[PDB]
């Protein structure tokens, strides 16, 4: 099953923390990573099509965000606003979506 | 001499009318018929795999819209996905922009889906108009649903007048081609077609050749109707009053050759065209399609963003009649290519003045 790991979990303000992506399927249409609990477009920081590997951002993005085709996402100058839980929705593609959350939390 | 240039021009005229306003007996007609059959056959083989719905304006805007096929119906959802546990997702294809080799628009579909409706709809109903005649009106129908706000699924079937004349035709099978062909939707992967064990790939990249196959069809059919049109305001009149010098004059006679040359040449290009359809056809129906677009049974195909009336439908392969068309093309094509000598005749003997 999909798996966030916030590397590292305690994060100090002003440094860096990658949210890393265990058992990734190796057929994907595409994926998107959101602020919060939830699959909310409203809080969408990202979205990535493996057709044309477009990182379009969302309402979300703070512009510190670097995302890869591991499904990892590294946010820099991390500030005390980038609290809480994070959610990975990815698409294979045969259409089917799996969704992992992950959080950190910064000092 | 007098019924020489006489019996030329009843030549070219029943040959052109034959031509222009036949239909089984045609190959501008039957070879327009099959680039609008090919397209039909196109969409049927590999349409409920192309994958729509991406986001146009944001990721907020989570729309969906379900587009119906109707009968063993069968409905495709653009914008949702199905989640690990098998129910439904309003967040799926929604949640990516959509732009060339990712995923089609809603709006984009439903254009697809429209023409096609319009042209499936209009085939069946009148046929094809013959290419002289200026076409036949008749009201279309476009089921399509959209889910309320938490709550039930609205059904909705828009009216469209439109008619079976060719180039109407043409533009919707034009429309359907040529979305493919600029914007390269992924398809989806997982009774599978061969060419979908094209699961991570776009379907230019799955279906380049056949789209510019059926792309040069419909450019070349709407070049026979061009000249089908040309051919019908270039018609050599019959000389009357034999040695009416005063009446048959020399200028006038000189004019009516080339009116014939003109008239002569329009039916050449026609026919050069009509094999060029067919030739345009063997490279659309000869790659992943080979063994799909020709043909028509009630196969059981499904993908996630499909749902069925029954156990049955009939994507995955043509159900157009293209191998009937086809056949009926070169039996149509074999009379014009006996008469080729009679118009030969009345070539040389036009060019004599």
């Amino acid at each position: 099953q999909l798996t966030t790991e916030s590397m590292p979990f305690n994060v100090a303000e002003g440094k860096e923390v990658l949210l890393l992506v265990h058992n990734l399927p190796q057929q994907l249409f595409g994926y998107s990573w959101y602020k919060g609990e939830r699959v909310d477009g409203n809080r969408q920081i990202v979205g990535y099509a493996i057709g044309t590997q477009q990182a379009t951002p969302g309402p979300a993005n703070s512009g510190r965000e670097t995302i890869y085709p591991n499904a990892s996402l590294l946010i820099q100058n991390v500030t005390q606003n980038d609290t809480g839980f994070y959610t990975l929705q990815v698409i294979k593609s045969d259409l089917v979506n799996e969704e992992a959350t992950g959080q950190f939390h910064v000092y | 001499s007098a019924q020489a240039i006489n019996q030329a021009v009843n030549n070219l005229n029943e040959r052109a009318k034959t031509l222009a306003g036949g239909t089984t007996n045609s190959p501008a007609y039957q070879a327009t018929l099959l680039a609008l059959r090919s397209v039909l056959g196109l969409w049927n083989s590999m349409g409920y795999a192309v994958i729509c719905g991406g986001y146009t304006k944001s990721p907020g805007e989570n729309n969906q819209k379900n587009f119906h096929y109707t009968d063993n119906g069968t409905t495709i959802n653009c914008g949702g996905s199905t989640n690990s546990n098998g129910t439904h997702s309003s967040n799926g294809t929604n949640t990516l922009k959509a732009d060339k080799n990712v995923s089609l628009s809603i709006e984009q579909y439903e254009k697809i889906h429209e023409s096609y409706q319009i042209l499936s709809k209009a085939l069946k109903q009148a046929g094809l108009a013959p290419l002289n005649s200026k076409g036949e009106k008749l009201e279309a129908h476009v089921t399509t649903s959209k889910y309320q706000q938490d709550s039930q699924t609205k059904t909705t079937t828009s009216v469209i007048d439109t008619t079976n004349d060719a180039q109407n035709l043409l533009t919707q099978a034009q429309t359907i081609v040529n979305t493919l062909k600029d914007y390269c939707p992924m398809l989806i992967a997982k009774n599978t077609p061969s060419w979908q064990t094209g699961g991570g790939k776009n379907s230019c990249e799955t279906f380049g050749a056949e789209f510019s196959a059926a792309s040069d069809m419909i450019n070349n059919a709407q070049k026979i109707v061009q000249e089908t049109q040309q051919l019908s305001a270039n018609q050599p009149k019959n000389i009357t009053q034999p040695h009416n010098l005063n009446l048959n004059t020399p200028s006038s006679l000189t004019a009516l050759a080339q009116k014939m040359l003109k008239n002569a040449q329009s039916q050449a290009e026609i026919l050069k065209l009509a094999n060029q359809v067919e030739s345009d056809f063997n490279k659309l129906s000869s790659g992943h399609l080979k063994d799909y677009i020709g043909k028509c049974d009630m196969s059981a195909i499904s993908s996630t963003n499909m749902t069925m009336q029954s156990q049955k439908n009939n994507w995955g392969n043509g159900c157009a009649g293209v191998e009937e068309t086809l056949t009926s093309l070169k039996t149509s094509a074999a009379d014009f290519n006996n008469q080729t000598p009679q118009i030969n005749q009345a070539q040389n003997l036009a060019n004599t003045l």
